[PDB]
């Protein structure tokens, strides 16, 4: 059926890495086995075939062969093009077609920490004229990922309809996340203030504001 | 060569989709296609095969009712359909070409998958689809952020004051909604002492809606 | 019969007379040279190949 | 007689059962049919009468 | 055919006779074994039987 693989190997640059992928006795034995690898946003291409050889175009520092019924991929220089994802794609009888692997994640042994930037903005009056409050507050400019958005109505965490996205790498290899939460507008109006406290690796920026600001 | 191929949009569920790839350059009658998925989170699954010069089918072990395939020879396209599709199915379908022919079952050991295409990502839900709806907001160099509630489906473009204002433009990623809708938000960064004395605008575009919708934000006192 | 007790191998494929009835004919001259290489290099060494 | 069959033939001493790829191959192997080839590749289609 | 040779190629016009000029390299370099290196990027006892 399907083959183990590592969710994550990385290396220093300079010198190789090495990515199992094990499999059953129907899997990888009987069967040949190939290297897949895909760009973020692009289409996947061919590296390895028949367990040996590679096809044109493709540099001689990308190795790989099998002993058993396991086999293994060595990769020399990773500068740009071995952040990269990999698959370990094989044949078998089972499932009678082509199997996948779940997937490597190769990376390389560096940013700054980044102190969380986080902004509660109140609704406008231009919201309360028009029946309708969604109280909104967002974190960017932090890295490491590790933030927790927190909804306090002063006193006790309340949450209810919560909705919260992953953050994104940007241009900058930074992340923004988000996080909104609707309410109806006189419960807004009913709390005589807001916050929104993230803790970010411990570092917690309080951000009280007024809804009459 | 090229493989290009047609995506499609999001869709309620239980309903037939259909995605079609095209092929050109090369001969079409002495390569097998493959067709296989791509969802986030997970890798790559493989349903099935076809053959351009014959009526050969053939389906995963998981797949047998839920996927039918259909076969263009004149006009040298492949047309793929999906009945009920569940929930977890959002993926990017791949239009990959494998050189050699195989139909026999033992024949796909060699089988490698060359020439790959360009994906498209397809999802299905049931949500009403409209114009966008923008929701004003008020700041907290001081900062102040455009919102832009329940327009479906996917994709906005963002832009201010017509286009006249570029720095400090900064869009954020799509959330997800119990409630079928999509939901973003635009933030930029004015310095404190412009916050009032030069007014912004807001503005969004909606292609699928067909619709326009412009704004005046102003911060509270 | 003393041949594979010498660790597990890398690359045995072979380009003509099977290893197992090298005993059922009787040859007059065998070669034998070695080298060392690297494991990038194994691959290459085949009748015809760059 | 035809003979069927995928299992793994062995040329060692270890016994290969469902491990391939050092001292044991698969029994079969596919036509490379192109025709780039000259006369002596081509696919002949031969029948028998008996 | 083996072959061994000490003097220094020479990749352009330039007549190097004992130097190791810009386009002059010395046709003879070494290898590096270190356990940090990968299974791809190790000695390999290369045996061939002719």
């Amino acid at each position: 059926p399907v083959l183990t693989q590592p969710p994550s190997a990385s290396g220093p640059p300079g010198q190789s890495v090495s990515i199992s992928c094990s499999g059953s006795r129907s899997n990888i034995g009987t069967n040949f086995v190939y290297w897949y690898q895909q760009l973020p946003g692009a289409a996947p291409k061919l590296l390895i075939y028949k367990n040996d050889q590679r096809p044109s175009g493709v540099p001689e520092r990308f190795f790989g062969s099998k002993s058993g019924t396991s086999a293994s991929l060595a990769i020399s220089g990773l500068r740009s093009e071995d952040e990269v994802d990999y698959y370990c794609a094989a044949w078998d009888d089972s499932l009678s077609g082509h199997v996948f692997g779940a997937g490597t994640k190769v990376t390389v042994l560096g940013q700054p920490k980044a102190a969380p930037s986080v902004t509660l903005f109140p609704p406008s009056s231009e919201e309360l004229q028009a029946n309708k409050a969604t109280l909104v507050c967002l974190i960017s400019d932090f890295y490491p990922g590790a933030v927790t958005v927190a909804w306090k109505a002063d006193s006790s965490p309340v949450k209810a309809g919560v909705e919260t996205t992953t953050p994104s790498k940007q241009s900058n290899n930074k992340y923004a996340a988000s996080s909104y939460l609707s309410l109806t507008p006189e419960q807004w109006k009913s709390h005589r203030s807001y916050s929104c406290q993230v803790t970010h690796e411990g570092s917690t920026v309080e951000k009280t504001v007024a809804p009459t600001e | 060569v090229q493989l290009v191929q047609s995506g499609a949009e999001v869709k309620k569920p239980g309903a037939s989709v259909k995605v079609s790839c095209k092929a050109s350059g090369y001969i079409f009658s002495d390569y097998n296609i493959h067709w296989v998925r791509q969802a986030p989170g997970q890798g790559l699954e493989w349903m099935g095969w076809i053959s351009p010069d014959s009526d050969d089918t053939n389906y995963a072990q998981s797949f047998q009712g839920r996927v039918t395939m259909t076969r263009d020879t004149s006009i040298t396209t492949v047309y793929m359909e999906l009945s009920s599709l569940r929930s977890d199915d959002t993926a990017v379908y791949f239009c990959a070409r494998s050189v050699g022919y195989c139909s026999l079952n033992s024949c796909q050991r060699w089988m490698w998958f060359d020439t790959w295409g360009q994906g498209a990502l397809v999802t299905v839900s049931s949500a009403s689809t409209k114009g966008p709806s923008v929701f004003p907001l008020a700041p907290s160099t001081a900062a102040l952020g455009c919102l832009v509630k329940d327009y479906f489906p996917e994709p906005v473009t963002v832009s201010w004051n017509s286009g006249a204002l570029t720095s400090g433009v900064h869009t954020f990623p799509a959330v997800l909604q119990s409630s079928g809708l999509y939901s973003l938000s635009s933030v930029v960064t004015v310095p404190s002492s412009s916050l009032g004395t030069q007014t912004y605008i807001c503005n969004v575009n909606h292609k699928p809606s067909n619709t326009k919708v412009d704004k005046k934000v102003e911060p509270k006192s | 019969s003393v041949l594979y007790n010498f660790a597990p191998f890398f690359a045995f494929k072979c380009y003509g007379v099977s290893p197992t009835k090298l005993n059922d004919l009787c040859f007059t001259n065998v070669y034998a040279d070695s080298f060392v290489i690297r494991g990038n290099e194994v691959s290459q060494i085949a009748p015809g190949q760059t | 007689e035809r003979d069927i069959s995928t299992e793994i033939y062995q040329a060692g001493n270890k016994p290969c059962n469902g491990v391939a790829g050092v001292n044991c191959y698969f029994p079969l192997q596919s036509y490379g049919f192109r025709p780039t080839y000259g006369v002596g590749h081509q696919p002949y289609r031969v029948v028998v009468l008996s």
